C-alpha cells in the first residue's frame, strides 16, 4: 500500500531539517558565517516537504483530481516552482564557494564574512522569486468551474515556451558552472599536491567525496528536465507515454530534498560534537645547575 | 472569421455505420474543445460527448457510451464522429460547436465568450 | 642558572635545553645546543637521532570539514648523537661541559645552526571558529630513537619541545619620517597643500604616536573632515604571493578649513589588542601554546637585496587624509617601526599573574 | 591559594652584624618573589626581584637567595638606616600573596 | 614618577566611597594598575587590579560583587569604587604600578588615603 | 445529473409589454447562460454569466439570478423577439439543457 511508503519518506525529510535548524539556532559553538547558508538550504527543504509532498500525495491517492478550491491551484504551482529552483540554486553556489576556498586559501579567510553570507542568501533568494513569478500571471484554463472535475497540470499549450526556458534555466545553467567547477578543482588538487610528503592520502580522499557528491546531484535531478524537454521539443512522439514516465520521474526529485541535509550534516564533526555535550547534559619542567 | 463547415444529408438504412466530419476554419483548432449535439425534430437539446484535439482527450455521455466514436485529424484540420447500429429512433440534426472557457488567476475567475455554432446536418434512417 | 628538561612517554628520553628564546642578529643566528640522557640497556642497535624543522601551517575548519590540512616545510636539518660519530672534533660550550660533568657518561651533545635569512615566528589570529592548532610558522626540535631514519618513528620514542627565533630593536634611532603634498583642481586657481610628520622614527609597544598635520588651502572649495589611520602590512607566501592590510588605530576630525586658509593640529593614536579581537587574519608575535600575546613587531632585512623565500613579513603606515567636498580627496603616507626593546632578562613565556 | 611563612617575627641585632630572613611556601612558586621594606609611617620600597636581582640603586649590602621552596634575605653590615619591617610576595599565581612581616629593632 | 591619592574615607557607617589616583609619567597602556590594603595591626593584602592593554580587571574573592575597578585615558586616572562597606573595611588603602612588558614587582607606590567604618 | 425545469412552455404577449420566463435548478449552480433559437437556424449564445449580454443584443433584455432560481425579462416587448429559448448550466459534467419556451404574438 503507498500510503505508508510515502510517509516514511515525508517523515525524515521535516526530521532532518528541524534538526539541523534547532541546532544551528541554539548553540554558539556553531554559529558562524558558513552555518546560515546551511540554514537556509534546510528552511527550503524543510517547506518543501511541509506543502508540497501531502498534496502532491493527495492528488496521487485519488483520481488525479483536485480537492481543494480552484484558487489555490496556482498558488501550489508557484510555491512549487520557488522552491525546487531556490534548492538547486543553493547547491550550485556551495559548490562555488569551496573552489574558490580551495583554490586561495588565505584570501578566501579574508574575504569570508556574515554581510557576504547575507548578501549570497538574498542575491539566491531574489532570482528565484524572479524565475518563478510569472506562473501565477496567466491562470490555468478549463473547461468548467466545478473543482471535483479538473486536473491541474501545466499543459504544453498553454505554457510551452515557458516550460522550455524554464527548464534551460533552471537546470542548465548550474549544471555547466558545476561540471566545469569539478575538473577545475580536481586539476587544481593535483598540481598543489605534486608541489607541496604525508598529505597525499587526505587529497586523494577528497578528491573521491567530492566525484560522489557531485554524482548524486546529477543522478537525482537530470531525468526529469531531459525528459520536459523532449515532451515540450517532439511533436511526433506520444504524449501519454511521456507525462505517464515524467509523473513516475518526479518523485525523485523530491527525494533528493530529504537526502541533501544528511550528506553535508553528518560529515561535520562539531555538529556531532554538539549532539555528544547536550546528550551528556608531558610537561616542560626545571631543575638548577 | 470563424467558420465551421459539415458534409451534407445522409440517408442510411437501418442496421448500418456512418462517420460526420466537421471542418473549422479561422483559427488554431489545437487550443479548444469540440462539442457534439443532437437535436431531435421538435424537441429539446442533447449533449452527446466532447474532444479535445491535441491529446485527443474525450468525454462522453452516459446514455451515448455504446453508440458514438469520437475521432480527428491535426494535419487536415477535421473532427469526426461515427455512429454505429443505427435504429429508427436515431434521425435527427446534428451540430459540432465550439464554446467558450473560464480563466482563473490567483484573484479572480472570470469567463470569455467565443460560442459560434455550425449549421447542422441531416441523417435519416429508412427501409 | 636554570634549565628546561622533558621526558618521553615512556621515559627512556630526555633532553635538556639552555634556553627557549634564540636572538637573530642580521649577519648570524645563535645556536642550538642542547644534551640528551639516553639508556643503553633499552637500546639494542637503533640509533638517536635530533631533528630541528622550520615549517609553515595553515588549517582551516571548514577544510578540516574535509580531509584538508596544508603544511610545508622551509627548513630542515639532521645529526646523530647516540652511538658517537667516528668524526667527533667539535668544540663545546662550558653549559653543555657542565651538563655532562653533573650527568653520567651516558649524556651526549647535540649542536645546530641556523642559516641567515629565514622568516621569523608568526601566527595569526584564528577567529571564533577555529579552535585547533595554529597557522603561521614554527620552529620544533625533535628527539627520536631508530634504528634507521627512513623508518617510521613512534610517540613512545619521541621527544618534541618549540622554540622561537625574535629580533629587537636597534641602538641608533633612525631619522625622522616626513612627507608633503601639492594638488591642483580643474580651474587652475590655485593649488591645496598638505605637510605632515611624526615625533620619530622607532616606537615600543604601548606608547603613543604623536602626527603633526599643517595644510594650507588656496583654491575655492571646502576641507570637510580629516582622518588619520594607523595600518599593518603583511606580506605571506603560500602557494601564492599575496598582500594584506588591515587598520589598527583610527581618527575622525570634523575641522573645516574655508578657503584662503591655513590650519594646524597635532593628533595623538596608540595601537593596541583589546578593540581588535574580532578582526581575523591579524598578525601576532607568537605563541608557544594558547596563551595572549601583542601585536607583531616589525621584521628588520638586510637592506642591499630580497629574496623572496620568507613566509611572512611585517610593516606599518600612518595614513592622512583630507576630504574635499567639492570634489576628490588629498591623502600621505608616513612609515615607521614597532618594536621591543632589548630585554636583560629572558622574557617570560606565559602569563605572569596567571589565571 | 598559597600560604607563605616567614620567620623569625621579631629579632634584635647591634650594628655591624649580619642578618637572615626566611620565608617557605606551601608549592613551588619557581623563583618568582619580590622583597619589600616599609619604614613605619610610609610606603614599602622594593628591594629584590626574581629572587637574586637587585633593583638598581639599592645598596650592595642586601642579598638573596633560593633553595628548593626556601628563600633567604641576608644583610651583611648593619647600620642606623636599616630598621623597618620586610615583606616577601610571590607572583606566580593570582591573587598575589604576601607574608606576615618580620621587625627589626636595635 | 608620582601617584596622588585623594577621596579620604569620610567615615562612612555604611554606603558607596570612591576612591581615585592620579598618575604622572606613566602611560595606562605600558602599565598595570593595582590597589593594596593594609588593616590596622596587619600585613598588606590584595584588593584589585586592572590591565588596559588586554582590557582586564581581576578581584580578591572578599570584595567580589561590592567593589568595582576603571580606568580613564584621557584623564590618566584610575577609579575603586566601594559599595556596602562593613566593619571588617577600615584601613589605609594604596595605588601602585607595575610593567606590562613584562611584570617584575610593584615599583612605584602611592602615598596612601585612610578609610574608617563605624557605627 | 442537475435538472432543469423551464416555466412556461408557451406564452403569448402583445407588442409594448414587459415578460419574464423562469428556469429553475435541481441542485444549487453558481452561474446559468441562455440561448436563443428561430425556426431553420442553428441557436446563437444571447446571455452569459447570468447577467451580461452578448456583443449584438439590444438594451431591453435584462437578467436575473441567485442559488436555483435564475429568470429572463424584457423592457418592452416587440415584433422581433418573436423565438425559443433556452437555458443551460456549465459547472459539472454532463451538460443539460432547459426544454425550452415559445414566445408568441397577440392581437
Ligand atoms: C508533474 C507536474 N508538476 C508538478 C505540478 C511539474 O511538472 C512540476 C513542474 C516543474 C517545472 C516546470 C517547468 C519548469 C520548471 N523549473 C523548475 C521546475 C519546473 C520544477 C518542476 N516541478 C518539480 C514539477
Ligand atoms: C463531476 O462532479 C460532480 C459533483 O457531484 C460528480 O457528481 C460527478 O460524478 C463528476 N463527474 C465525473 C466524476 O465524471
Amino acid at each position: 500500500w503507498a500510503a505508508l511508503l510515502i510517509l516514511m519518506v515525508i517523515i525524515p525529510t521535516i526530521g532532518g531539517n528541524t534538526l539541523v535548524i534547532l541546532a544551528v539556532s541554539l548553540e554558539k559553538k556553531l554559529q558562524y558565517a558558513t552555518n546560515y547558508f546551511l540554514m537556509s538550504l534546510a528552511v527550503a527543504d524543510l517547506l518543501v516537504g511541509l506543502f508540497v509532498m501531502p498534496i502532491a500525495l493527495l492528488t496521487i491517492m485519488f483520481e488525479a483530481m483536485w480537492p481543494l478550491p480552484l484558487v489555490l491551484c496556482p498558488a501550489w504551482l508557484f510555491l512549487d516552482v520557488l522552491f525546487s529552483t531556490a534548492s538547486i540554486w543553493h547547491l550550485c553556489a556551495i559548490s562555488v564557494d569551496r573552489y574558490i576556498a580551495i583554490k586561495k586559501p588565505i584570501q578566501a579567510n579574508q574575504y569570508n564574512s556574515r554581510a557576504t553570507a547575507f548578501i549570497k542568501i538574498t542575491v539566491v533568494w531574489l532570482i528565484s522569486i524572479g524565475i518563478a513569478i510569472p506562473v501565477p500571471i496567466k491562470g490555468i484554463e478549463t473547461d468548467v468551474d466545478n473543482p471535483n472535475n479538473i486536473t491541474c497540470v501545466l499543459t504544453k499549450e498553454r505554457f510551452g515556451d515557458f516550460m522550455l526556458f524554464g527548464s534551460l534555466a533552471a537546470f542548465f545553467t548550474p549544471l555547466a558552472i558545476m561540471i566545469v567547477t569539478y575538473f577545475l578543482t580536481i586539476h587544481a588538487l593535483q598540481k598543489v599536491r605534486l608541489l607541496s610528503r604525508q598529505t597525499i592520502s587526505n587529497l586523494q580522499r577528497a578528491s573521491k567525496v567530492l566525484g560522489i557528491v557531485f554524482f548524486l546531484f546529477l543522478l537525482m535531478w537530470c531525468p526529469f528536465f531531459i525528459t520536459n524537454i523532449t515532451l515540450v521539443l517532439c511533436d511526433s512522439c506520444n504524449q501519454t507515454t511521456l507525462q505517464m514516465l515524467l509523473e513516475i520521474f518526479v518523485w525523485i526529485g523530491y527525494v533528493s530534498s530529504g537526502v541533501n541535509p544528511l550528506v553535508y550534516t553528518l560529515f561535520n564533526k562539531t555538529f556531532r560534537d554538539a549532539f555528544g555535550r547536550y546528550i551528556t547534559c608531558i610537561q616542560s619542567s626545571s631543575i638548577i645547575l | 472569421e470563424v467558420q465551421l463547415q459539415q458534409s451534407g444529408p445522409e440517408l442510411v438504412k437501418p442496421g448500418a455505420s456512418v462517420k460526420l466530419s466537421c471542418k473549422a476554419s479561422g483559427y488554431t483548432f489545437t487550443s479548444s474543445w469540440m462539442h457534439w449535439v443532437k437535436q431531435r425534430p421538435g424537441q429539446g437539446l442533447e449533449w452527446i460527448g466532447n474532444i479535445y484535439p491535441s491529446n485527443g482527450g474525450t468525454n462522453y455521455n452516459e446514455r451515448f457510451k455504446s453508440k458514438a466514436t469520437l475521432t480527428v485529424d491535426r494535419s487536415s484540420n477535421t473532427a469526426y464522429m461515427q455512429l454505429s447500429s443505427l435504429t429508427s429512433e436515431d434521425s435527427a440534426v446534428y451540430f459540432c460547436a465550439r464554446f467558450g472557457s473560464f480563466i482563473t488567476t490567483i484573484l479572480t475567475t472570470y469567463y470569455n465568450p467565443v460560442d459560434y455554432w455550425g449549421q447542422g446536418t441531416t441523417l435519416t434512417v429508412s427501409s | 642558572t636554570r634549565v628546561f628538561k622533558k621526558a618521553s612517554p615512556n621515559g627512556k628520553l630526555t633532553v635538556y635545553l639552555g634556553k627557549r628564546d634564540f636572538v637573530d642578529h642580521i649577519d648570524l643566528v645563535d645556536p642550538v645546543d642542547g644534551v640528551v640522557l639516553v639508556d643503553p640497556e633499552y637500546l639494542k642497535e637503533r640509533r638517536v637521532y635530533v631533528t630541528l624543522t622550520c615549517a609553515f601551517r595553515y588549517g582551516r575548519e571548514d577544510l578540516d570539514v574535509l580531509g584538508l590540512t596544508f603544511r610545508k616545510d622551509l627548513f630542515v636539518a639532521n645529526v646523530q648523537s647516540f652511538p658517537p660519530a667516528p668524526e667527533d672534533k667539535k668544540p663545546l660550550t662550558r653549559l653543555q661541559e657542565r651538563l655532562i660533568k653533573k650527568l653520567g657518561e651516558h649524556a651526549y651533545p647535540f649542536t645546530f645552526e641556523i642559516p641567515p635569512n629565514l622568516p621569523c615566528s608568526v601566527t595569526l589570529q584564528p577567529g571564533p571558529e577555529d579552535t585547533g592548532k595554529a597557522c603561521g610558522v614554527d620552529y620544533e626540535v625533535k628527539a627520536f630513537c631508530a634504528e634507521n631514519l627512513e623508518e617510521k618513528i613512534h610517540k613512545r620514542n619521541s621527544v618534541r619541545l618549540v622554540i622561537e627565533k625574535v629580533q629587537y630593536a636597534p641602538e641608533r634611532p633612525g631619522p625622522q619620517p616626513t612627507a608633503e603634498t601639492t594638488r591642483q583642481f580643474l580651474m587652475s586657481d590655485k593649488p591645496l597643500h598638505l605637510e605632515a610628520s611624526l615625533d620619530k622614527e622607532i616606537y615600543y609597544h604601548g606608547e603613543p604616536i604623536s602626527v603633526n598635520v599643517h595644510v594650507t588651502n588656496n583654491t575655492n572649495k571646502t576641507v570637510k573632515k580629516i582622518k588619520i589611520s594607523v595600518r599593518q602590512y603583511a606580506d605571506i607566501c603560500l602557494f601564492n604571493t599575496a598582500q594584506y592590510k588591515c587598520p589598527v588605530a583610527m581618527e575622525e576630525a570634523d575641522d573645516t578649513v574655508a578657503p584662503s586658509s591655513t590650519f594646524c593640529k597635532v593628533y595623538t593614536l596608540t595601537p593596541f589588542l583589546a578593540n581588535n579581537r574580532e578582526k581575523r587574519g591579524l598578525a601576532l608575535d607568537g605563541k608557544l601554546k594558547h596563551e595572549d600575546t601583542n601585536l607583531a613587531s616589525s621584521t628588520l632585512l638586510r637592506e642591499g637585496a630580497n629574496r623572496e623565500i620568507l613566509g611572512i613579513i611585517v610593516s606599518y603606515k600612518v595614513k592622512v587624509k583630507l576630504v574635499v567636498s567639492r570634489g576628490g580627496d588629498v591623502a600621505v603616507e608616513l612609515p615607521f617601526t614597532l618594536m621591543h626593546p632589548k630585554p636583560k632578562e629572558e622574557p617570560p613565556h606565559r602569563e605572569v599573574p596567571e589565571n | 591559594d598559597i600560604q607563605m611563612t616567614q620567620s623569625p617575627s621579631s629579632l634584635s641585632a647591634s650594628v655591624g652584624d649580619r642578618v637572615t630572613i626566611t620565608c617557605r611556601a606551601s608549592q613551588s612558586v619557581s623563583s618568582a618573589v619580590a622583597w619589600y621594606q616599609q619604614k613605619p609611617g610610609k610606603a614599602p620600597k622594593l628591594l629584590i626581584y626574581s629572587a637574586s636581582s637587585l633593583y638598581s640603586g639599592v645598596p650592595s649590602r642586601f642579598s638573596g637567595s633560593r633553595s628548593g621552596t626556601d628563600f633567604t634575605l641576608t644583610i651583611s653590615s648593619l647600620q642606623p638606616e636599616d630598621f623597618a619591617t620586610y615583606y616577601c610576595q610571590q607572583y606566580k599565581y593570582v591573587p598575589v600573596t604576601f607574608g606576615q612581616g618580620t621587625k627589626v629593632e636595635i | 614618577v608620582q601617584l596622588v591619592e585623594s577621596g579620604g574615607g569620610l567615615v562612612q557607617p555604611g554606603g558607596s566611597l570612591r576612591l581615585s589616583c592620579a598618575a604622572s609619567g606613566f602611560n595606562v597602556y605600558s602599565s598595570s594598575i593595582h590597589w593594596v590594603r593594609q588593616a590596622p595591626g596587619k600585613g598588606l593584602r590584595w584588593v584589585a587590579s586592572i590591565s588596559s592593554y588586554y582590557g582586564y580587571t581581576y578581584y580578591a574573592d572578599s570584595v567580589k560583587g561590592r567593589f568595582t575597578i576603571s580606568a580613564d585615558t584621557s584623564k590618566n586616572t584610575a577609579y575603586l569604587q566601594m559599595n556596602s562597606l562593613r566593619a571588617e573595611d577600615t584601613a589605609v588603602y594604596y595605588c601602585a604600578r607595575s610593567r606590562q612588558f613584562w611584570y617584575s614587582g610593584l615599583d612605584y607606590w602611592g602615598q596612601g588615603t585612610l578609610v574608617t567604618v563605624s557605627s | 445529473d442537475i435538472v432543469l425545469i423551464q416555466s412556461p412552455a408557451i406564452m403569448s404577449a402583445s407588442p409594448g409589454e414587459k415578460v419574464t420566463i423562469t428556469c429553475s435548478a435541481s441542485s444549487s449552480v453558481s452561474y446559468m447562460h441562455w440561448f436563443q433559437q428561430k425556426p431553420g437556424t442553428s441557436p446563437k449564445l444571447w446571455i452569459y454569466s447570468t447577467s451580461n449580454l452578448a456583443s449584438g443584443v439590444p438594451a431591453r433584455f435584462s437578467g436575473s439570478g441567485s442559488g436555483t432560481s435564475y429568470s429572463l425579462t424584457i423592457s418592452r416587448m416587440e415584433a422581433e423577439d418573436a423565438a425559443t429559448y433556452y437555458c443551460q448550466q456549465r459547472s459539472s459534467y454532463p451538460l443539460t439543457f432547459g426544454a425550452g419556451t415559445k414566445l408568441e404574438i397577440k392581437r
